[PDB]
RNA sequence: CACAUGUUCC
RNA sequence: GGUUCGAAGACGAUCAGAUACCGUCGUAGUUCCGACCAUAAACGAUGCCGACUGGCGAUGCGGCGGCGUUAUUCCCAUGACCCGCCGGGCAGCUUCCGGGAAACCAAAGUCUUUGGGUUCCGGGGGGAGUAUGGUUGCAAAGCUGAAACUUAAAGGAAUUGA
């Protein structure tokens, strides 16, 4: 990820992020987030740095690679645009996903049923997902976040700097996520781009899969 | 008894110590 | 204390003297009202005179008579 | 105001040091904080120090490690006897296998230790470790 | 820590913090250990090793553990120095 | 009779896999199994009860009274643990609190009084922890001094391994239950306290969990 | 104990405020302390606003409202519940009541 | 109160998630239904529990419930959740993309390319909600 | 528009 | 000089009684000038000077820079807006900095790891801010200020019932 033209910024991925708003933050600025910005635009919406993005990118990458049991990798999503991203990566990967309502005490409770023990901690949104970050404090948890410049860095451990908020800007991040940990690993040659076509990911709203159903009748 | 109407009594009643004094003299 | 200079000892030592005589055993100990007030004037002992035999009644909820004597 | 000079520089890197900074400024440069902060480098304590004269009283930037617990200062500046400086250090620092009282002297500005090898007494200026 | 002749003596060594230098505490269960996988340069591949770090959970509380490790990934060269 | 474990920390205890518990508080990893202690230390550990206290709060038809434990445990050589119970019954809070007294079992740091020689015997430095308004205070101390402080924290440092300290309390200490934690506070901070000898570069192990990741999933969930 | 910040005033740098008088009591009440009361009106509300307009000389002639600031104590505002009691985190919001009716 | 327990709910959600195929619509027939496939202690019960079935059936022709687990709208949901169409949302051939934003590319490598088109920034800051 | 007051122990 | 209000007082209601709360009057006073008086819950219940320690959106003044809308009209520049930056000015929001018995506090932090400087002031509760002495004041009263004796609690924060 360091200077290695293997793993430098794509064109492919250029065109990605461009079309689906995520180098888009948002109105305000948590002080955490002025390193990951170029410059705040007129009708003040800040530019995230999409190389820079790229380069946090590949960190997480890291992250998952890294542990050895792909299981134990709590992916949780709790807004309802993300819960069809999470789920397919985890299908993908291995992952454990939770997809709405984090029942407080999968963490701390040795009763529950649900009682996880991951190595990781991935977050779609930090304001989403504070709870999940809350039993992240009361076990030793490596957290990964997909932050917004409003997001706030309370109990993150590397943040992956997004558009959260924009629909088409959650999925892609996870298809970004979903090429990359099979990528180090042995499942994906990087010559050949990757099949799945990221429409898969991308949340679909009940009237958008009501307005898609007549085109295809 | 309030602490403000003591203080009043007080008044009146060094008040008093004062012309029963004051006559003696 | 809150002064802390190099020659404040003049007025370190006055502050000391005068927050003294504003502790109750200090007073008592180093005024001679206290001393006059005293039946015994520093004595550990002493001998009187009976003169009547005195019932004293007693305090709240444990009541009795105590005997004592006037000397 | 500003009575004392040392003080302010001790206890703003004392700050910095409980929050973990890095690197820190102090906004005088004087001459007995230059020595102050040699004897401290010698043993370690912190990162490496430099100073910025301009043609005021200058201002230093002191390179932080995360080995500083606390930095003290000792106002007034009371002498310290030979024979009482055993009882100085014993209130004062922490434990006898660590610690260091720096005091100027004749000879110089040192810690305890070498105050002991020249066998020369001095005024204390404040406590570290 | 020693003793006179020349033994270590205590029962175990505790860890210190990656990025601010301070020991990590028995009870402190918002540490973070950390796990970098590195790259093969030719293949882009996973190679098999570690490049772990320790934090402790106070950075956490104060927001700056993401910064932490984004600084000593710059000086290990996990992330392009020029970012 | 048969102990089967909850968390997958203590599974690895059951797998005669995780050597000692020093590791344990290597990697700051919770605890949260009685029994695993008693894997370790289950021979040189003793228990010993503070105090029984009667809280009661304030109902419409009487006051609801039930009785407050205060044990403190660990064997005389490394560590020492402490643990609040209010159950109902006397003996029931009593055997609640040992539960949680070695659930908070910590390791000690013993240091030596200027000279080195022999095996370390009181406080490396001044170290104090606090509760409410309750400070305890923790000084080295020569050796063949014995414990100098206050009763019910003189079991306590016998109860750690320190023979020799001398100590200072600052409070209303006739609240045992403040006083007893801002003790075991000050213990608590001695591998808290960054030592001139401990400055060199720490060698990060293996983590335990990570050494044994094939392990914990060859056999059960 | 200290129940309020700002001790249920808005004075924080004056140190004194005019007094003003109440609406019901003539209670001597500070001006910032005071609970202002600011109504939009009309003189005929429901029933007489639809009877005069027939009875209008001139047609579609729009009826001229009333304007009253209204200043309350506060043992005035609470037993005419124009505030009530809250508790002690539903205190520390001082953003007004929802309008839509 | 006509208000059902949640021993009669709690036993009315198994019955729906085990014999979808077995359950009826009207109140009668899924009555003797679950007499046989449920040991129920009476016969006031054994109404409830089919009666409040009978509740949650208008729910279930009527669209999805929350709490239950059907096989078969699962399904739907199922291939739904794995829909593809058959190009992308990220493909298009109109980019539009904001100057300020054109000069980012432009000091990274990839500044100039074929198919990103410059707009032109609205002039005039306005963005914020009026103060009050 | 008024609703003033009711010794001590658990 | 006294409009209004209004201690005292008068009268009418209420009540067992009102010498109170309610209502009608109404002296002193409340209004202006010249002199005393120096006491307030005179409060941020938080002495004054200096440094450090997170952010966030506002607001007052002054200064700096900048697309642009709008007036003198004939635009530069000045006005009114908009976007930022600077110094302190009153504040607010927020969080495991940290502290405190807690309520809570950007100070009430940088404290048993105790020392930047300098004043005032407290030693369980009453007696008592009392007596006496001194001093000021036309007076009212202002400042300083006890002891004898009595007492095992008084008190502060917070929880649960009533
Ligand atoms: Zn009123």
């Amino acid at each position: 990820s360091g200077a290695l033209d293997v793993l430098q910024m794509k064109e492919e991925d250029v065109l990605k992020f461009l079309a689906a708003g995520t180098h888009l933050g948002g109105t305000n600025l948590d002080f955490q987030m002025e390193q990951y910005i170029y410059k705040r635009k007129s009708d003040g919406i800040y530019i995230i740095n999409l190389k820079r993005t790229w380069e946090k990118l590949l960190l997480a990458a890291r992250a998952i690679v890294a542990i050895e049991n792909p299981a134990d990798v709590s992916v949780i999503s709790s807004r309802n645009t993300g819960q069809r991203a999470v789920l397919k990566f985890a299908a993908a990967t291995g992952a454990t996903p939770i997809a709405g309502r984090f029942t407080p005490g999968t963490f701390t409770n040795q009763i529950q049923t649900a009682f996880r023990e991951p190595r990781l901690l991935v977050v779609t949104d930090p304001r989403a997902d504070h709870q999940p970050l809350t039993e992240a404090s009361y076990v030793n948890l490596p957290t990964i976040a997909l932050c917004n410049t409003d997001s706030p860095l309370r109990y993150v451990d590397i943040a992956i700097p997004c558009n959260n908020k924009g629909a088409h800007s959650v999925g892609l991040m996870w298809w970004m996520l979903a090429r990359e940990v099979l990528r180090m690993r042995g499942t994906i040659s990087r010559e050949h781009p990757w099949e799945v076509m990221p429409d898969l990911y991308f949340y679909r709203d009940p009237e958008e899969i009501e307005k898609e159903e007549q085109a295809a009748a | 008894m309030r602490a403000k109407w003591r203080k009043k009594r007080m008044r009146r009643l060094k008040r008093k110590r004062r012309k029963m004094r004051q006559r003696s003299k | 204390g809150k002064c802390r200079g190099l020659r404040t000892a003049r007025k370190l030592r006055s502050h000391r003297r005068d927050q003294k005589w504003h502790d109750k055993q200090y007073k008592k100990a180093h005024l001679g009202t206290a001393l006059k007030a005293n039946p015994f004037g520093g004595a550990s002992h002493a001998k009187g005179i009976v003169l009547e035999k005195v019932g004293v009644e007693a305090k709240q909820p444990n009541s009795a008579i105590r005997k004592c004597v006037r000397v | 105001v500003r009575m004392n000079v040392l003080a302010d520089a001790l206890k703003s890197i004392n700050n910095a040091e409980k929050r973990g900074k890095r690197q820190v400024l102090i906004r005088p440069c004087s001459k007995v904080i230059v020595r102050f902060l040699t004897v401290m480098m010698k043993h370690g304590y912190i990162g490496e120090f430099e100073i910025i004269d301009d043609h005021r009283a200058g201002k230093i930037v002191v390179n932080l490690t995360g080995r500083l617990n606390k930095c003290g200062v000792i106002s007034p500046r009371f002498d310290v006897q030979l024979k009482d400086l055993e009882k100085w250090q014993n209130n004062l620092l922490p434990s006898r296998q660590f610690g260091f009282i720096v005091l100027t002297t004749s000879a110089g500005i040192m810690d305890h230790e070498e105050a002991r090898r020249k066998h020369t007494g001095g005024k204390i200026l404040g406590f570290f470790f | 820590m020693q003793n006179d002749a020349g033994e270590f003596v205590d029962l175990y060594v505790p860890r210190k913090c990656s990025a601010s230098n301070r020991i990590i505490g028995a009870k402190d269960h918002a540490s973070i250990q950390m796990n970098v996988a590195e790259v093969d340069k030719v293949t882009g591949r996973f190679n098999g090793q570690f490049k772990t770090y320790a934090i402790c959970g106070a950075i956490r509380r104060m927001g700056e553990s993401d910064d932490s490790i984004l600084r000593l990934a710059k000086a290990d060269g996990i992330v392009s120095k020029n970012f | 009779k048969e102990w089967l474990p909850v968390t997958k920390l203590g599974r690895l205890v059951k797998d005669m896999k995780i050597k000692s518990l020093e590791e344990i508080y290597l990697f700051s990893l919770p605890i949260k199994e009685s029994e695993i202690i008693d894997f370790f230390l289950g021979a040189s550990l003793k228990d010993e009860v503070l105090k029984i206290m009667p809280v009661q709060k304030q109902t419409r038809a009487g006051q609801r009274t039930r009785f407050k434990a205060f044990v403190a445990i660990g064997d005389y050589n490394g560590h020492v643990g402490l643990g609040v119970k209010c159950s109902k019954e006397v003996a029931t809070a009593i055997r609640g609190a040992i539960i949680l007294a070695k659930l908070s079992i910590v390791p000690v740091r013993r240091g030596y009084w200027g000279n080195k020689i022999g095996k370390p015997h009181t406080v490396p430095c001044k170290v104090t922890g606090r509760c409410g308004s309750v400070l305890v205070r923790l000084i080295p101390a020569p050796r063949g001094t014995g414990i100098v402080s206050a009763p019910v924290p003189k079991k306590l440092l016998m109860m750690a391994g320190i023979d020799d300290c001398y100590t200072s309390a600052r409070g209303c200490t006739a609240t045992l239950g403040n006083f007893a934690k801002a003790t075991f506070d000050a213990i608590s901070k001695t591998y808290s306290y960054l030592t001139p000898d401990l400055w060199k570069e720490t060698v990060f192990t293996k983590s335990p969990y990570q050494e044994f990741t094939d392990h914990l999933v060859k056999t059960h969930t | 104990t200290k129940k309020r910040r700002n001790n249920g005033r808005a004075k924080k740098g004056r140190g004194h405020v005019q007094p003003i008088r109440c609406t019901n009591c003539a209670r001597c009440v500070p001006k910032d302390k005071a609970i202002k009361k600011f109504v939009i009106r009309n003189i005929v509300e429901a029933a007489a606003v639809r009877d005069i307009s027939e009875a209008s000389v001139f047609d579609a002639y729009v009826l001229p409202k009333l304007y009253v600031k209204l200043h309350y104590c506060v043992s005035c505002a609470i037993h005419s519940k124009v505030v009530r009691n809250r508790s002690r985190e539903a205190r520390k919001d001082r953003t007004p009541p929802p309008r839509f009716r | 109160g006509r208000v059902r327990t949640k021993t009669v709910k709690k036993a009315a959600r198994v019955i729906i998630e085990k014999y979808y195929t077995r359950l009826g619509n009207d109140f009668h027939t899924n009555k003797r239904v679950c007499e046989e496939i449920a040991i129920i202690p009476s016969k006031k019960l054994r109404n409830k529990i089919a009666g409040y079935v009978t509740h949650l059936m208008k729910r279930i022709q009527r669209g999805p419930v929350r709490g239950i687990s059907i096989k078969l709208q699962e399904e739907e949901r199922e291939r739904r959740d794995n829909y593809v169409p058959e190009v992308s949302a990220l493909d298009q051939e109109i980019i539009e993309v904001d100057p300020d934003t054109k000069e980012m590319l432009k000091l990274l490598d990839f500044g100039s390319l074929s198919n990103l088109q410059v707009t032109q920034p609205t002039v005039g800051m306005n963005f914020k909600t009026p103060r009050g």
